[PDB]
C-alpha cells in the first residue's frame, strides 16, 4: 500500500477511473476536482489539473467513454450537472486544463449520482438527485458538445424526502452492447431496473427484492460473455446482495431476477461495491474498516478470499 | 516559384505562395487542393452548411473567433454522426488524418507511422485483406 | 477466460456458421484489448480475424471495419467509390 | 559530377533534362532512347531504361510537366511521334518499364521538331517536319494519356520544297505564363512568331529577319522580370543570332523585333543553342565540337565568356 494526499481541504467523495486505467478523478466537498495521471517514469501519482467547479460539495464524478473525448460530469448538491472538456493547448496544474462545457440546471434537488452510458448508446447521461427524478441528458448535435439535450424523465420517488432524514442515491448502466438498454436506478430503499421500451421511452422492467434499509452502493457486472448478469448491491444493512439476471409490455426481452448469495461479513454498513474488469473479483467497503475481496467459486458460490484493514 | 519547384524546396515556395498579393499567379481554378468528402452512413456530401453557419452567427454575437475553431468536416449534420474514428487507437480525429488509399481508412500521424513502421506490419490495422504496405 | 475462448472461436466461427455468442466474446475481447491500451494487439486481431474468415470459394465471410473516406472528384463531381 | 558515356551506337541528336534535374533522356541514331537518372549518392548517373521506339534515327525530344506524369515525346524520320510513359512495376533496365500512348501517324513527311507547351495551356504539343505545316495535338481530356486531337495546322510555308533532305525544322514555345501564347517556328530559312488571336486561330506575330542559311535551332528567353524577351537562333552559317522582342498590348498585342547580337566565333555550323534559367547565360553549339558560353556585358550586346572544347 502506498497513500498519496490528493491535497483536498475537506473529505473526498467519489473516486473514478478512466477508461484505460491511468487517470483517476477526484472530488470533493471543498469545491474541487482533481485529475490524477499515473506516471510511465516514476510509477507515482501526480497531479494534472486542480480547479474549482461547483458552488456546493461535489458527489459524484463519471468519466465519458474514450472514443467521444475526454469528458468529466460533476454532479454536486448545487441542483447542477457540469460537464468538463479537456484542451491540451494549457499548462497543468493551472485551472485552465479543463474546459467548461454545460450546466444542466434542470434539477430541482441536490444531484447525488451521475453515470454515462456505455459509448453504443451515444453520449448519454444519467442524473439522480433527493428530487427523486430519473433525467436522461444525450448529444445531438454534433457540432458543438455545448448543446445537451433532456429526453427521458422517469420518477423514481412518488415525493422527495424531508431535509432531516438522511438519502441516498446510485446508478448503474449496463456494460452490454448485445443487450437492450438497461439502467439500474437505486432509490432509498428501492431497486429498480430501467429498460429501454419499443416506443423510445424507459419502462420498468425489473425490482430487485429484499433492501429493508438505505442503498448505499449499486454496481452492474461487466458481461464478459456468460448468459447471466450480476448486480452487486451494499446495503445499510450488512447485506452484499448478488443478483442474478437471467435475459430472454412494450418491452423487447422479459427478464428474471433470483438472488445468487447474501453476506454478512462486514457487521455494518456497506458503503461501496464495485466489480472488476471480468466480473471476476468484486470489492466491498463497511464499517469493520475492512474492504473484502469476493471471487466466485466453481459452484457459482461467492467466497471471501482478501481482507484488508485500514 | 518555378524555379523553386526546381530544386527540392517545396515548403519554401508555400511560404513565398501563400502570401503574394497577385491572386492568380499558379491556376484559375481556385482550390485545388481542397478534398470534399461523402458521409460513410448515408452517402450525402459533407459540406456542413448549417454548422457553419451557426458557429458565423455565434462568433458574429461573441466577438471572438476561436468559436469558428469547432467547425469541421469530421461530422455530418444529415445523419448526425457524431466523429470519425483513428483505425487503430478507436479516439476522435479533428486536425490531421493520414488516410490509407485502397481501403479508406483513418489515422492519427503517430498511430499509423507506429503500425507501418515500429510494428514493421504490411497490412491495413483494421481487418483489410488489401495488403497497403510500408 | 474470454481471450481464449474467442482466439479459439475466430478459427472457424463466421467461416462456417454465425452465432451471436462468438461475436460477443470477440467484442468483448477488442473492448478489454482497448482498455488495456493494446491497440496493436487488437489490430494483429482484427487480421487475423481477417485472414482466417477466407472461405473455401474465397468470399471473405468477416464483418470488417466499413469505408471512412469517399472523396468526390474535382471534375465530374461525383463518388470515386461507389 | 563527372562525364559518363552512354551504351548509343550512334549519333545522339537530342538531350533534353526533366522539370526537377535529376532525370536526362538521350534520342539516338541507332534507334534508341536511353534514360538516366542522377542518384544521391556519390552524384553519379544511373541508367533506368533503353528501349527502341521508332523505324529511323530519333531527331527531337521533351519531356513533359511532372504534374502529368512522366512523358517523353519523340520524333523521328518516320512521319511519326510516340508518347512513352515509366512504368515504376517492371524492373529498371528490363526495357519494358516504358509503354506508348498514342501514335502520331498524321504525317505525309518526316517529322523533325516535337516541342512541349507550356503548362497553363493544358498538356500541348507541337510538331513540325517535312510537310511544311505546323501541327498542334491538344489533350482536350488531361485525365487519359492516350487521346491526342490536333487543333491547329497552320502552313508555315509557301510551297513544299524541292530538296527535302537540305531542310531543318525547329520548335520553342514561349514560357511567359501571361502574355498571350507564342510559339517559334524556324521552317527553312524564315523564322516566324506566332501568336493567338480572338478568333483562337494562330496568326503571324513578327517576323526574324537576316538568316541568310538553315536556321538549326532556337530558343526562347525565360524573362524574369525583364520588360523585353530574348530568341537565340543558330544558323547554318556558324552565326548566333539573339534577337531583342518587345511586347506593347487580329492579334491583341504587336512585336516589334529588333536585331541585338550577331557572333561568328563558331568556325562552323551552330546545330543547337541554349538559355540557362535566368535567361541571361546562353550556351551554343558547333560543328567544332566546341561550347561557348555568352553572357551579356555592360552594354545592349552579348560577349563570350567561355569556350568549352571537347579534345
Ligand atoms: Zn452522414
Ligand atoms: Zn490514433
Ligand atoms: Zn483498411
Ligand atoms: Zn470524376
Amino acid at each position: 500500500m502506498q497513500p498519496f494526499d490528493s491535497g483536498h481541504d475537506d473529505l473526498v467523495h467519489d473516486v473514478v477511473y478512466d477508461f484505460y486505467g491511468r487517470h483517476v478523478a477526484t472530488c470533493s466537498s471543498d469545491q474541487h476536482i482533481k485529475v490524477f495521471k499515473l506516471d510511465k517514469d516514476t510509477s507515482n501519482w501526480e497531479l494534472s489539473d486542480s480547479w474549482r467547479a461547483h458552488d456546493s460539495s461535489i458527489v459524484a464524478i463519471d468519466w465519458a467513454s474514450p472514443e467521444y473525448g475526454r469528458i468529466i460530469a460533476s454532479a454536486s448538491y448545487d441542483k447542477t450537472v457540469k460537464l468538463w472538456e479537456e484542451d491540451p493547448d494549457q499548462e497543468e496544474c493551472s485551472g485552465r486544463r479543463w474546459n467548461k462545457l454545460c450546466t444542466l440546471n434542470d434539477s430541482k434537488g441536490s444531484l447525488y449520482s451521475v453515470k454515462f452510458a456505455p459509448a453504443h448508446l451515444g453520449l448519454k447521461l444519467a442524473c439522480l438527485g433527493n428530487d427523486g427524478i430519473l433525467r436522461l441528458y444525450d448529444a445531438l448535435e454534433p457540432s458543438d458538445l455545448r448543446s445537451w439535450t433532456l429526453t427521458s424523465e422517469m420518477k423514481v420517488l412518488s415525493i422527495p424526502p424531508a431535509n432531516h432524514l438522511q438519502s441516498d442515491f446510485c446508478l448503474s448502466w449496463c456494460p452490454s452492447r448485445f443487450s437492450p438498454e438497461k439502467l439500474a436506478v437505486s432509490a432509498l430503499e428501492q431497486a429498480i431496473i430501467y429498460q429501454r421500451g419499443k416506443d423510445g421511452k424507459l419502462h420498468v422492467a425489473a425490482k430487485l427484492p429484499g433492501h429493508k434499509s438505505l442503498i448505499r452502493s449499486i454496481s452492474w457486472a461487466p458481461s464478459i460473455g456468460r448468459w447471466y448478469q450480476l448486480i452487486a448491491t451494499g446495503c445499510k444493512d450488512g447485506r452484499i446482495r448478488i443478483f442474478k439476471i437471467t435475459e430472454k409490455a412494450e418491452l423487447q426481452s422479459n427478464l428474471q431476477v433470483e438472488l445468487l448469495s447474501e453476506h454478512d461479513d462486514h457487521n455494518g454498513e456497506v458503503w461501496s461495491v464495485s466489480w472488476n474488469l471480468t466480473g471476476t473479483i468484486l470489492s466491498s467497503a463497511g464499517d469493520d474498516g475492512k474492504v473484502r475481496l469476493w471471487k466466485a467459486t466453481y459452484s457459482n458460490e461467492f467466497k471471501c478470499m482478501s481482507v484488508i484493514t485500514a | 516559384l518555378l524555379l523553386l519547384h526546381r530544386y527540392e524546396l517545396f515548403g519554401i515556395a508555400a511560404d513565398v505562395l501563400k502570401y503574394c498579393p497577385f491572386e492568380d499567379i499558379m491556376g484559375s481554378e481556385g482550390d485545388q487542393s481542397s478534398i470534399r468528402l461523402f458521409c460513410e452512413r448515408c452517402g450525402e456530401l459533407i459540406t456542413n452548411e448549417s454548422s457553419k453557419e451557426k458557429l458565423r452567427a455565434e462568433a458574429q454575437q461573441t466577438g471572438n473567433k476561436k468559436i469558428m475553431d469547432k467547425f469541421g468536416y469530421w461530422y455530418c449534420d444529415s445523419c448526425k454522426k457524431k466523429n470519425t474514428s483513428c483505425v487503430l487507437c478507436e479516439r476522435p480525429l479533428k486536425k490531421l488524418t493520414m488516410v490509407i488509399l485502397p481501403c479508406g481508412h483513418e489515422g492519427h500521424f503517430q498511430c499509423i507511422q507506429e503500425w507501418f513502421l515500429d510494428e514493421n506490419e504490411q497490412e491495413c490495422p483494421g481487418g483489410c485483406p488489401g495488403v497497403a504496405f510500408i | 477466460d474470454v481471450q481464449s475462448a474467442a482466439l479459439i472461436s475466430i478459427f472457424g466461427s463466421p467461416r462456417y456458421f454465425r452465432d451471436q455468442r462468438v461475436d460477443e466474446w470477440i467484442q468483448t475481447y477488442r473492448d478489454m484489448l482497448k482498455s488495456w491500451e493494446l491497440f496493436s494487439m487488437r489490430a494483429r486481431f482484427d487480421v487475423l480475424r481477417s485472414k482466417l474468415s477466407r472461405t473455401k470459394t474465397g468470399v471473405l465471410t468477416a464483418d470488417i471495419k466499413p469505408r471512412q473516406i469517399y472523396i468526390q472528384c474535382q471534375n465530374c463531381k461525383q463518388n470515386i467509390n461507389t
